[PDB]
RNA sequence: AGAACGAAAGUCGGAGGUUCGAAGACGAUCAGAUACCGUCGUAGUUCCGACCAUAAACGAUGCCGACUGGCGAUGCGGCGGCGUUAUUCCCAUGACCCGCCGGGCAGCUUCCGGGAAACCAAAGUCUUUGGGUUCCGGGGGGAGUAUGGUUGCAAAGCUGAAAC
RNA sequence: UUACGGCGGU
């Protein structure tokens, strides 16, 4: 079981902070490799230049060509 | 593929790149 | 292929339950009785009912079949309600006990109100049949 | 039975001991240690007769407390207990079930085999348990004359007598028939009740009609 | 159920088991209420009245209603007095 | 390795009242658990109890009345201030009409209703309803 | 799912039992998973009894029995039909089948 | 046009039993849906919750049946929840109204404090589990309203309760079990001993012994 | 934190080498047989010494404490009793017989209660949630991979991500 | 004794 006594606030608060590193949406927001990885760099929009029209093919039950670019 | 034989073909493969790195230091 | 379906057996049971006083172990009379007293849509199930009627004639003349007919229900009263025996099976005035249950009837305070001879339990403790297969 | 009119009345001890009624076989349920006296050297548990007398009166007070006499249902599944249940119900005016107890009698209100009783009394707890667990659905108090083997789940006035021998079962239905009539103006407590306890016993095999005519060449001819 | 005005604001009052003091519910269909007709002293016959005892289905299913209804016959002068 | 004896005492009472029993046996006695039981006897949840005085730690036999729902314990003896007391009430009481968080004050083991009649916040010791 | 309460094996208070070997296929099984069968077959093949007792040098000869203990892996106990696949509620009985000798 | 077949429906048509609250306290098994329709007629609305198509696989295609969840109740302390499968929607949904009135329980109402008038909330906090879903109904102060998901609020408003804090854990997207869990919580508001229910009950006379006239004199 | 021991396989060294037997050789069977099957057979299997420290190392259930149904049986102690059998023609202890008490490996029944259910007398005493304390889980993969440290003669072990 | 496969979406 867990710790319950009026003296274990060091064990409880240290056991919570290292078990927070085990869900994604805390760890992608607090470990910093995930914001040094997304090409927006932590933003919502980005201007860029177009290199190539490229058409990817749709997934498993569908069949169409999704029109994409190579910004 | 069986998990103990997925283990073998990556234990065989991690000694293959433990040697490539050791080769080209 | 002889085995008789449920409508043959059920309708023949309601004849023998209800018109037992008119029937017998002759096939060719029961065929005429069941023609007159039932409503039978064709001739083939008529005498296929009547044959099962004669079968149960030899069957209920032997013993208590599922037979709520008035005679087979009345004669059992001569067993369960009669046979009040002229002597009793509880009244023999020489009945055995063991010396532990003479102690039981003494703290009921009936030790001197009864005759109640004792029998000693023979030495033993050889109950509890032996364990294990063989 | 805290009275003097309801005391043990020593003649029945001569009837109890001449029918079994105090011999419980070899193991006991944990809820019947209060009813038992001691174990023999045979292993047979013998039963305090003061305890089985006081419950039989207590069972009788429940049956007298039912207003309609044709409303208590008296039931039996095994054969040793089917003759007693027929003329217990004739005596105290109950309604019997002998033979197989069809499941769905107390709770399935559609078919015409629907009895709706207020109190039920049983020959045997573990051998006639289908009416017990079905009384559990329809909030119905149950008496069951029980032996030391028998488990005591839904029973209420479990009579700790016997349910194995044929002399014991018929006498206990006789003793319960006698006293439930004697708590009315039917038997005065004074004269002995002339209905014989041999009348409620389980019936002999087929030599019945043979033995009686072998000693009746002087009454018919 | 005795508000501050002092009134009964309650659909009914439920029974409770004379063995384990707990409430018989509205659809506990194993709960019995049964009568014990006591007898008058001198003649030993049925005098007209009785006593009622309610046994809830949870303590009736556990198998000690016979221990129960003897014990509340023990307190109420019917049993043996030994 | 009986770290709390009030926790063990109140667990045994709670198992037996849901079982249907009329008497329990509480095998170690202390003065903390006899002043716990003489808060719920006075409110009326248990009855006559005897302390069986022996020369090691005594036993207690309690007569269960049936009116007890749960008699749990808060096993870290948390401290409660009188500003903090009202939110301890609605966490572990079933209603506001009945049930008591019983807590040890400087002036004795009390109720929560008795404790705010005085002005003497303390350490929360257990609850019962 | 756990199929059986014991794990098909009669070990409770141990860590390890001896391996024994199957009789027909020689497979390594533990001593308490293995399906045992003790055979007390008479060596004379009972059709051939009244052809040797007349050829005997006695008038009443006690014919010796043969006492061979079999034990099987359960992959060969099921195929040889010495045990049978059972229903999920007729499984909780450890009583053996009847004998039916005459 | 209803002739009864049981004792309990027999004593209600001739108007010898009055105002259901005693056959609740003698814990009768109600058998016919006309008894509850007899007392609580013209005070019952019947609205359904969900019609879900359960189905089974067969040798030739699939048996497709329908599973109706209906809640019935007045606004003064009575609720039912009935569930019935049938092959077709309209006949499944019709027989569930019978099964919902046939299983009707009284809900107990209480106060948050300041017991000033008509009771408005649950007397204590209660719980109902059904499979994995536990519904916790918590007494709210006066003037709150029902703070819950829609489908337990459909049954609490149909229980004649004013205001109730509510929490819930589990697969609450399992409408049938999330309706029977909250129905179980309002099925045990009277199965809970509060200190206004301490004094030992006087036992009145049950209708099977108090009405033995109409069975013996009139039925026979 | 830091240690002790830890199946089998494996490594280093020495004894030994019957049987079995990875590898390999062949004979078959096969569309193909680098498999099943058969004949032979190296390392290995056995012992001593030194290492490695992992298993479906599983009751897939951490340890300590308490409370909460029943029944028969078993193993080891202890206590009490009819009797039976031992040199005993008397003994005391042995063997059985009937119980009780404690610790144990389990079983059978149960609407104790629990649980998503299989099932569990614990996996119960839990929204009526708090007996102590340790380890550990957070959708599936990538991945027990990468790299850093560290242990090892090696094989590898422990620690252990992210991009996607 | 031998019995190996069965396009994608519906
Ligand atoms: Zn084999």
């Amino acid at each position: 079981g867990k710790c319950r006594g009026l003296r274990t606030a060091r064990k409880l608060r240290s056991h919570r902070r290292d078990q927070k590193w085990h869900d994604k949406q805390y760890k992608k927001a607090h470990l910093g490799t995930a914001l040094k990885a997304n090409p927006f760099g932590g933003a919502s929009h980005a201007k860029g230049i177009v290199l190539e029209k490229v058409g990817v093919e749709a997934k498993q039950p569908n069949s169409a060509i999704r029109k994409c670019v190579r910004v | 593929m069986r998990a103990k034989w997925r283990k073998k073909r990556m234990r065989r493969l991690k000694r293959k790149r433990r040697k490539m790195r050791q080769r080209s230091k | 292929g002889r085995v008789r379906t449920k409508t043959v057996k059920k309708a023949a049971r309601v004849i023998i339950e209800k018109y037992y006083t008119r029937l017998g172990n002759d096939f060719h009379t029961n065929k005429r009785v069941c023609e007159e007293i039932a409503i039978i849509p064709s001739k083939k199930l008529r005498n296929k009912i009547a044959g099962y009627v004669t079968h149960l004639m030899k069957r209920i003349q032997r013993g208590p079949v599922r037979g709520i007919s008035i005679k087979l229900q009345e004669e059992e009263r001569e067993r369960r309600d009669n046979y009040v025996p002229e002597v009793s099976a509880l009244d023999q005035e020489i009945i055995e006990v063991d010396p532990d249950t003479k102690e039981m009837l003494k703290l009921l305070d009936f030790g001197s109100l009864s005759n109640l001879q004792v029998t000693q339990p023979t030495v033993g403790m050889n109950f509890k049949t032996p364990r294990g297969p063989v | 039975g805290a009275l003097d009119v309801l005391q043990m009345k020593e003649e029945d001890v001569l009837k109890f001991l001449a029918a079994g009624t105090h011999l419980g076989g070899t193991n006991l349920d944990f809820q019947m240690e209060q009813y038992i006296y001691k174990r023999k050297s045979d292993g047979i548990y013998i039963i305090n007769l003061k305890r089985t007398w006081e419950k039989l009166l207590l069972a009788a007070r429940a049956i007298v407390a039912i207003e309609n006499p044709a409303d208590v249902s008296v039931i039996s599944s095994r054969n040793t207990g089917q003759r007693a249940v027929l003329k217990f119900a004739a005596a105290t005016g109950a309604t019997p079930i002998a033979g197989r107890f069809t499941p769905g009698t107390f709770t399935n209100q559609i078919q015409a085999a629907f009895r709706e009783p207020r109190l039920l009394v049983v020959t045997d707890p573990r051998a006639d348990h289908q009416p017990l667990t079905e009384a559990s659905y329809v909030n119905l108090p149950t008496i069951a004359l029980c032996n030391t083997d028998s488990p005591l789940r839904y029973v209420d006035i479990a009579i700790p007598c016997n349910n194995k021998g044929a002399h014991s079962v018929g006498l206990m239905w006789w003793m319960l028939a006698r006293e439930v009539l004697r708590m009315r103006g039917t038997i005065s407590r004074e004269h002995p009740w002339e209905v014989m306890p041999d009348l409620y016993f389980y019936r002999d095999p087929e030599e019945i009609e043979k033995e009686e005519q072998a000693a009746a060449e002087k009454a018919v001819t | 159920m005795q508000n501050d005005a002092g009134e009964f604001v309650d659909l009914y009052v439920p029974r409770k088991c004379s063995a384990s003091n707990r409430i018989i519910g509205a659809k506990d269909h194993a709960s019995i209420q049964m009568n014990v007709a006591e007898v008058d002293k001198v003649t030993g016959r049925f005098n007209g009245q009785f006593k009622t005892y309610a046994i809830c289905g949870a303590i009736r299913r556990m198998g000690e209603s016979d221990d129960s209804i003897l014990r509340l016959a023990k307190a109420d002068g019917i049993v043996s007095k030994n | 390795v009986r770290m709390n004896v009030l926790a063990d005492a109140l667990k045994s009472i709670n198992n037996a009242e849901k079982r249907g029993k009329r008497q329990v046996l509480i095998r170690p006695c202390s003065k903390v658990i006899v002043r716990f039981l003489t808060v719920m006897m006075k409110h009326g949840y248990i009855g006559e109890f005897e302390i069986i005085d022996d020369h090691r730690a005594g036993k207690i036999v309690v007569n269960l009345t049936g009116r007890l729902n749960k008699c749990g314990v808060i096993s870290p003896r948390f401290d409660v201030q009188l500003k903090d007391l009202e939110k301890w009430q609605n966490n572990l009481l079933p209603s506001r009409q009945f049930g008591f968080i019983v807590l040890t004050t400087s002036a004795g083991i009390m109720d929560h209703e008795e404790a705010r009649r005085k002005h003497t916040g303390g350490k929360i010791l257990g609850f019962f309803f | 799912t756990k199929k059986r309460r014991n794990n098909g094996r009669a070990k409770k208070g141990r860590g390890h039992v001896q391996p024994i070997r199957c009789t027909n296929c020689a497979r390594c099984v533990p001593k308490d998973k293995a399906i045992k069968k003790f055979v007390i077959r008479n060596i004379v093949e009972a059709a051939a009894v009244r052809d040797i007792s007349e050829a005997s040098v006695f008038d009443a000869y006690v014919l010796p029995k043969l006492y061979v203990k079999l034990h099987y892996c359960v992959s060969c106990a099921i195929h040889s039909k010495v045990v049978r696949n059972r229903s999920r509620e007729a499984r909780k009985d450890r009583t053996p089948p009847p004998r039916f000798r005459p | 046009e209803w002739m009864p077949v049981t004792k309990l429906g027999r004593l209600v048509k001739d108007m010898k039993i009055k105002s259901l609250e005693e056959i609740y306290l003698f814990s009768l098994p109600i058998k016919e849906s006309e008894i509850i329709d007899f007392f609580l007629g013209a005070s019952l609305k019947d609205e359904v919750l969900k019609i879900m198509p359960v189905q089974k696989q067969t040798r030739a295609g699939q048996r497709t049946r329908f599973k109706a969840f209906v809640a019935i109740g007045d606004y003064n302390g009575h609720v039912g929840l009935g569930v019935k499968c049938s092959k077709e929607v309209a006949t499944a949904i019709r027989g569930a109204i019978i099964l919902a009135k046939l299983s009707i329980v009284p809900v107990r109402r209480g106060y948050w404090g300041n017991k000033i008038g008509k009771p408005h909330t649950v007397p204590c906090k209660v719980t109902g589990r059904c499979g994995s879903v536990l519904v916790r109904l918590i007494p709210a102060p006066r003037g709150t309203g029902i703070v819950s998901a829609p489908v337990p609020k459909k049954l609490l408003m149909m229980a004649g309760i004013d205001d109730c804090y509510t929490s819930a854990r589990g697969c609450t997207a399992t409408l049938g079990n999330f309706a029977k869990a909250t129905f179980d919580a309002i099925s045990k508001t009277y199965s809970y001993l509060t200190p206004d229910l301490w004094k030992e009950t006087v036992f009145t006379k049950s209708p099977y012994q108090e009405f033995t006239d109409h069975l013996v004199k009139t039925h026979t």
